[PDB]
């Protein structure tokens, strides 16, 4: 008959050649590549190895993988063959209350982010150290003792659904000083977390640690150095292991999907970590997403058996590039708007294969790149600047300044612009001030957390606020000649503390000129 | 339940080798393997047409045989149609009178499905291009197939087999299109080959394009030895060797011939003509001066050979009694003939139609020929025999006798009626004597029909020493395939059959006429088990009559309201009525000499009423001097027994007609005159006639008994009152 | 010999080509559509798909939805094929007590089904407002702590019953503060709790939080800012997870059915809610009634398998419209009466499928619209206003003068009418004013809690009582010329507070006459 | 013993069906299907002593060869002894010296055995 060395159900010279899966009159059918017919309808051309049950070597099949028999909460870019499927869990936590252990508290509003530095993931919570000194406000001696709570949600940004059970997540401040353990109460909640959602998610509650309903977990305390450093810092981090328990399979005499026990995560990610080479990205909208595409490993003679992965098809396969007139690009965006970071051992191998095709340019060459299994590839967006954890927290000034281009309502209550929901993220604040003729500036919000004056509005652009800082009042133009400075601060140039020597007020920062009309009509 | 070291003896098994034979002995031995798949037949062919087969290593431009090609000969498009270029690709075949396969040889033809599917793609051209091109081929039957390909609904088909030029072409493809065209034919035959022979794609081939998948599948099992025997037709060594393969084992029979039995057959071969003067001595009396004073050319019984020959009888030496001397003298003149007994007779060669030492010597004779063929044909000389035969259209039919072929160029055939012809040609019975071929030879101008006999196991015969040989009676052929060629710009009809006895036939005929029966007592209510259709049907044509009946019936069921119908069958069936759809003889089928007086009042003709035994006949191959087709004549018969019925309801015990009443004469002598030649003869056949022409299929026909004979319009509706 | 690629039980052609159920000499026989026999008895063309076990991936079968061999409380509209066959539960709450850990509050709630703009069911309880402070008819300082205590019933309008298993629900107060959580009593109770019922049913005694004779319920308990919070909005939340329990199957040796161990609700809602689309409507009852419809998913090669739906054939097989004269209508109300909203997704495939047949209107091209598995629909009823949650919180002034219009008495001691029951969910009340033609107004029951005048009548006709917050006494004009005004006041305009000015006037609420009339022998 | 996929088998071996002939075949092949029980004798005797064997459709009145039928002869008993009428009953056999069969035909005579 027909060779079928893996028993997975497809064989061998379409596995090595291309196939694919066509339909005709409601029946599904498997095919040999014939090129012809199928760039018509729009068909994939599929390859995968003929000596292992799975390419990527994770829990679903190739032929279970490209006719659709899989879980259905897959993501679409992981029905590949090529494209590992495999959980990633980070912890979100949207908001802080600090109070001491017995007003006196404290209630702020923190923003989360998932960091990746020069296996294991985690996420770097940065405190809003706006208004609304914490030990004046808390009350606290040198003997005292505090306690923290919060809200957190586990978000989910890999491509495979987590079946009632959630990690284990600690809770550090500053190095390596725990603060805190959590896990997840009853140990089964009979729960979904599916690809790019939350739990529990956005219409409902969030989960608290120790929560008003009970009482027995165990509550979370510091000491009175730790309060100093966590005041000092602003900054939190959640470490997460990777326990994400069973997995969903298929069955063929009657279609379900069901958690088969016989069959774990824990035991199949470390395959998939050392058979794939992975591709992180951020030019969504500038969070990181990873992707691990299966790769051809040299030395392994059941890994030479993969298809070779040329580092434009890894692209299109698993971020959905694509080419519409030669020029490789992602929703207009194109690739030369794209740095590459590389770790050691693969920018070694990159600099190898680049001397060996007799070509410099790396954004020329992308169809004759190969990639082997076990690399790293980092690609950032150029516009930004980004610190230790590969987060935006910076940009050059020219996108900054176009960014305050087009204007809509312009007043003096204040300014409501269009403004992009890219170049929001890297602004930390405003400051306005007011320059006379003669050339005396008054900055109107003189300290370094009044700075708040930007809020959004639902129906998708923002309004400057201008009274909020001066006793709810409008802007005091006496002589309207003379003209108001309102401009803007970036993250990494914020500053989250009294200084030194205790200045609160606004010197010392640097600033990006965008605002300066005249006063009347025009503004 | 598998264990899991039996898995491992599994993937053990298709993974360790033990012996490995170097690099060259598996290259030879794959190129084996891929050469395995294809017929055979196709490879002796190629063989035959002088072709050479190179398995070569490297370049395939560095080979001496592929040197003298051009720059513009080495951009090739492959299966897919996208671009290679020789230097690059690894099968070229070479054109013209001396053809080259070159193969570069490597061991990525066992396992891949690409560069053996190219392989058979090229193997494939060199049959569409090179062998099928001196026979004519493809040709109407292909187009066929291709013009399904292209009016589906589904447009998959055209993807995979046709180019662009094919897609935008926006009538349908005639066959000009293949004269001036026949490259992309060539092209669409050699895909269609490609993707039937590699096995992995043969499901594809047949779920994207089912026809073409059925086209070749039949193709590779039958046409594809036909064509290799009727290419060796076209080569002389290949005919003469069969010739003496066929003379050897037929030698001892002829060594064991006497006198009698070569007086015999050259007695088969020829008519024994009659002789003139011993005509004219055979009646000396009152006999010699009816014969000496008659119109000649005035009766319309006898023929225009016949009728000469009387001519040519009056210089050796009329609607009265005088022409029943002629009915006499009809049988007197006719050859000693064997095939046109056996012809007419349908196997019952005991019927009294003719003289009575003629029938006893024709019988005698027939058995003693019948006795000589005993030899079988069973022996270990040879493979599948390939006889042929041409025959006239008009010894199976007379209807399409006319316009088979085009009145424009008489080198066509039309079309519309081929697929009259071809649409109920299943099968075919041998009654009288098939003179066949052992080789081809070309044919006479009335013979377009061009068979070929692939006989059985248990065939007797006999041979003969001018290039022929003689089948026995009673044989059975199934119809396999009818088909349009092409031959010398003459387009022909070709047509193959297979021996089987005769049982099998007659049991499909048995079948057919209890099914005929069972819904022709269900559309008119009647009881159980009567017998009111039979068919005595022996002859050639025998399949399209046992077809016909239900068109023949049906339009004699739609041309009359169901009351008369229903009357007049109900009158038949109490006189044991009949209706014979046969296609031998009318004197034969004992319905009519079994109430007859005379020998020579016997009649053959369209239809006829058997007055006493009520039944109606029909005869298959002949066809009318007036009418259109058979309907007509199934309603110009049922004219007379709309005439017996209509006798039977004016005195049950009296004369059997109402047009012998003298009540329809006069009408017959007023309105008698206004219709057409054929019932002018006598006041039935104008009556037959009337019913016929009141009934017809376009209505303006019916419109013209309304103007011409209105008075008989208004009788004939008063003698369907008679209910 | 006969194809059968999904072992359902039924063959291939017959459902991709079209099949029917006919019952003939008193026996069930299965056979294929032909036209011209079938059309003329009333029999209803089924279509499938060929190599799913079930179509719409609920767990009865294609075989056992079309013959009947199923569990007989599963809704009759979840007999075909194409419709999923699963539960909806959300919790309804009766009626509220507020106690002091008489001096007890005691209100009346009304409850209702909640889609915002897919997991979970919520619902939002609005308590009664009118006359029976909190804080001092309860008596409560600033140190307090309140307790709750109210009455529920689980009710489910799905389309499949729930054995012995009830769900987990939540109780929110404003946006995320979670007040308690809802558990099963004795974790099995060995109900039935079949499709459009309640449990415990209407005429027996509701499920009563924190029971008399159980003791260890948790005390449902609330601080001082919370108790404001619930007494100046009046709502709570309701949200309800998915535990369903198991599943009742049918077995085919004797004709039983029973509660099977090894199949469950919860590994066959999420590809019900993944290949399926969702069609939301009102027009029955003015209750979101969820369905979802088996639809193609086109990137899938096992989805595009399935049956082409048309977004007719959808509404006809989900909910009952019919065609009678080639208009399509919901047993006489006619879709030129209802609109369509969308979400985001299937809004631009809308537009696509649209801007496609050169169509702008959509109630024209309803045949020619075809569904794509994970659409969301909602068709709402044009003659109303709605919410966020879309409940039917108000209509314009037109459609209640002319419903009220047909009046049956009108005297100076009250006024009875007939009252449709669609518009009796969108009143709070009713009030009558004399206004003087110098411009004098005299509202008659001055205050915010005295509308509750209206009652259900036994003749199902309203009267509108203008007797019981006079002093029990009847209005008498005291000139005819100046005219006499009653108008009710529809549930978005009702005011639930005194305002910041502790006002408890009538200006602010904006009105609605039902009543014209100069106050003399004409009204 | 037998498992609950099996009993599927069965049950659909009862109810599926593949092909569907139309009305008059099954008309036809009912009939067929009722004489088939009876020994072939007494039909080769009933086409012996003049007999002629009539399947037809609608009213058995409305045939031809019972046209000339009394009042008094279309009240006819069956085989239970309760009463019927020719034009609600299904089968009469006419008397004397030719005698005829008349069956209306119909799908009930393959599984009824009434
Ligand atoms: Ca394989
Ligand atoms: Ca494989
Ligand atoms: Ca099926
Ligand atoms: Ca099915
Ligand atoms: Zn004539």
């Amino acid at each position: 008959t027909v060779p079928d060395r893996d028993n997975d159900g497809i064989p061998d010279s379409l596995e090595v050649e291309g196939y694919t899966v066509d339909v005709k009159n409601k029946r599904t059918f498997l095919s040999p590549w014939i090129s012809n017919i199928h760039e018509k309808k729009g068909l994939t051309k599929y390859k995968s190895s003929p000596e292992k049950w799975s390419t990527a070597s994770d829990p679903y099949s190739d032929f279970e993988k490209v006719t659709g028999r899989i879980d259905g909460n897959v993501s679409p870019e992981a029905n590949h063959p090529l494209v590992a499927a495999y959980p990633i869990v980070h912890v979100d936590m949207e908001n802080i209350i600090l109070s001491k252990n017995e007003t006196r508290t404290i209630s702020k509003n923190t923003s989360t982010s998932r960091t990746h530095t020069s296996n294991s993931n985690s996420s770097t919570v940065a405190i809003d150290h706006s208004l609304s000194t914490w030990a004046e406000t808390m009350g606290l001696n040198t003997a005292d003792t505090a306690r923290l709570n919060a809200n957190i949600r586990y978000v989910n940004t890999g491509t495979a659904p987590i079946y009632n059970v959630l990690p284990t997540t600690s809770l550090v401040l500053g190095k390596n000083q725990t603060l805190a353990t959590i896990k997840a109460k009853e140990n089964q909640l009979s729960q979904i977390l599916a690809p790019n959602n939350y739990y529990p998610s956005k219409n409902l509650a969030p989960i608290a640690l120790n929560a008003q309903d009970d009482f027995s977990s165990t509550p979370i305390t510091m000491n009175y150095n730790q309060f100093l450093e966590l005041e000092k810092t602003k900054q939190l981090r959640l470490d997460t292991d990777q326990v994400y328990g069973n997995i969903a399979t298929y069955n063929f005499e009657n279609g379900r999907v069901r958690v088969d026990t016989g069959s774990n995560w824990s035991e199949v990610l470390p395959q998939i970590q050392e058979t794939t080479a992975r591709i992180i990205f951020n030019g969504k909208d500038l969070n990181l997403v990873e992707r691990r595409i299966a790769a051809v490993n040299p030395s392994d003679p059941l890994e030479t058996t993969k298809p070779d992965m040329t580092l434009k098809e890894a692209l299109k396969i698993a971020f959905g590039f694509n080419e519409p007139n030669g020029n490789l690009q992602y929703q207009g965006k194109d690739i030369t708007e794209f740095d590459f970071n590389f770790d050691q051992q693969t920018s070694q191998n990159i600099k190898n294969q680049l001397a060996e095709l007799n070509a410099t340019n790396i954004y020329t060459v992308l169809d004759k790149i190969k990639l082997n299994a076990k690399m790293n590839i980092l690609i950032r967006d150029k516009r930004f600047h980004y610190d230790r954890n590969n987060i935006a927290v910076g940009a050059d000034e020219s996108v900054v300044k176009e960014a305050h281009r087009e204007v809509i309502n312009s007043s003096t209550e204040g300014l409501l612009l269009n403004i992009d929901k890219d170049i929001r993220k890297i602004l930390s604040g405003y400051i306005v001030e007011i320059e006379d003729t003669e050339g005396l500036k008054e900055v109107i919000n003189d300290r370094y957390d009044m700075l708040n004056i930007s809020s959004l509005r639902q129906d998708g652009k923002t309004f400057i606020d201008f009274k909020k800082y001066n006793d709810k009042l409008p802007l005091y133009i006496s002589n309207p000649n003379y003209k108001v400075n309102v401009y803007a601060v970036t993250k990494e140039n914020t500053i989250i503390n009294p200084s030194e020597n205790g200045d609160t007020s606004t010197n010392g920062i640097k600033k990006i000129l965008i605002f300066s009309k005249k006063g009347y009509e025009i503004g | 339940n598998k264990t899991q070291e039996e898995h491992l003896k599994e993937i053990m098994k298709h993974i360790v080798k033990i012996e490995v034979k170097g690099e060259e002995a598996v290259k030879k031995e794959a190129a084996e393997k891929l050469l395995e798949k294809v017929p055979s037949d196709v490879l002796e062919m190629y063989k035959a047409i002088g072709g050479k087969i190179y398995i070569v290593d490297g370049d395939i431009t560095k080979h001496i045989s592929l040197e003298a090609l051009s720059e513009d000969k080495k951009k090739i498009k492959d299966i897919y149609g996208k671009d290679a270029l020789l230097h690059e690709h690894y099968v070229y075949a070479k054109e013209g009178y001396e053809p080259v396969l070159v193969i570069q040889s490597s061991e990525d033809y066992v396992e891949n499905t690409e560069k053996a599917l190219n392989v058979y793609y090229e193997i494939g051209k060199i049959l569409s291009r090179d062998i099928l091109s001196k026979i004519n081929q493809p040709y109407q039957k292909f187009l066929d197939v291709l013009n399904t390909i292209k009016n589906a609904s589904d447009s998959d088909g055209q993807d995979l087999l046709f180019t662009n030029q094919l897609k935008e072409h926006p009538t349908d493809f005639s066959v000009e299109f293949l004269e001036q065209n026949s490259n992309e034919v060539q092209e669409v035959f050699a895909k269609a080959f490609a993707y039937y022979i590699e096995p992995q794609h043969r499901d594809v081939l047949q779920l994207y394009a089912p026809e073409a998948f059925n086209y070749m599948d039949k193709f590779n099992e039958q046409e594809i030895n036909l064509s290799l025997e009727e290419l060796k037709d076209q080569r002389m060594l290949s005919r003469y060797e069969k010739w003496e393969k066929i003379k050897q084992h037929y030698q001892h029979w002829s060594d064991s011939l006497s006198e009698e039995g070569r007086g015999l057959l050259k007695k088969l071969q020829i008519p024994i003509e009659p002789k003139k003067d011993d005509i004219i001595h055979s009646l000396s009396q009152e006999e010699k001066e009816l014969l000496k004073r008659i119109q000649i050319d005035s009766s319309d019984f006898l023929s225009t050979e016949e009728k000469e020959f009387l001519k040519k009888l009056q210089i050796d030496i009329l609607s009265e009694k005088e022409k029943e001397f002629l009915k006499k003298l009809k049988l007197d003149i006719q050859p000693y003939d064997i095939n046109q007994r056996l012809q007419d007779t349908g196997g019952l060669i005991d019927s009294p139609s003719i003289n009575l030492d003629v029938r006893k010597q024709y019988k005698r004779d027939i058995q003693n020929i019948d006795a000589l063929l005993h030899q079988s044909i069973g022996s270990t000389l040879y493979n599948k025999i390939y006889l042929y035969e041409n025959m006239n259209i008009n010894n199976l039919t007379a209807t399409l006798g006319a316009d088979l072929v085009d009145s424009t160029d008489n080198t066509k055939i039309n079309r519309g009626i081929f697929n009259e012809f071809k649409k109920n040609f299943k099968y075919s019975i041998s009654s009288n004597y098939m003179i066949v071929d052992i080789n081809e030879r070309p044919a006479l101008d009335n013979e377009r029909l061009k068979w070929r006999i692939q006989l059985s196991p248990d065939t007797r015969a006999g041979y003969l020493e001018n290039g022929k040989l003689i089948l026995q009676r009673n044989i059975g052929l199934e119809i396999k395939d009818v088909q349009i060629i092409k031959q010398s710009e003459k387009e022909y009809i070709r047509i193959d059959a297979k021996v089987v006895p005769k049982s099998k036939i007659d049991t499909k005929i048995q079948e057919a006429q209890l099914n005929i029966n069972q819904e022709w007592n269900k559309a008119l209510g009647l009881p159980k088990y009567t017998k009111l259709i039979t068919f005595n049907v022996h002859n050639r044509y025998a399949s399209n009559i046992v077809e016909s009946a239900y068109l023949i019936l049906n339009e004699w069921k739609n041309n009359i309201q169901s009351d008369l119908i229903k009357k007049v069958t109900n009158y038949l069936v109490d006189g044991n009525g009949r209706f014979v759809f046969t296609d031998i003889t009318l004197p034969n089928i004992a319905e009519q000499y079994t109430h007859q007086d005379e020998i020579y009042e016997q009649v053959h003709s369209k239809g006829l009423y058997v007055p006493e035994s009520r039944s109606i006949l029909l005869h298959g191959p002949s066809k009318g001097v007036e009418l259109r087709n058979d309907s007509e004549g199934f309603i110009h018969e049922f004219g007379h027994a709309v005439d017996d019925y209509a006798g039977y309801l004016l005195d049950k015990n009296q004369s059997d007609l109402v047009t012998n009443s003298k009540k329809f004469i006069d009408i017959f002598k007023e309105e008698g005159s206004n219709l057409t030649s054929y019932g002018r003869t006598n006041e039935a056949e104008f009556f037959a006639e009337a019913f016929r022409l009141m009934h017809s299929t376009d209505h303006a026909e019916r419109l013209k008994v309304q103007k011409n004979a209105p008075k008989t319009f208004q009788f004939i509706n008063d003698q369907i009152k008679f209910i």
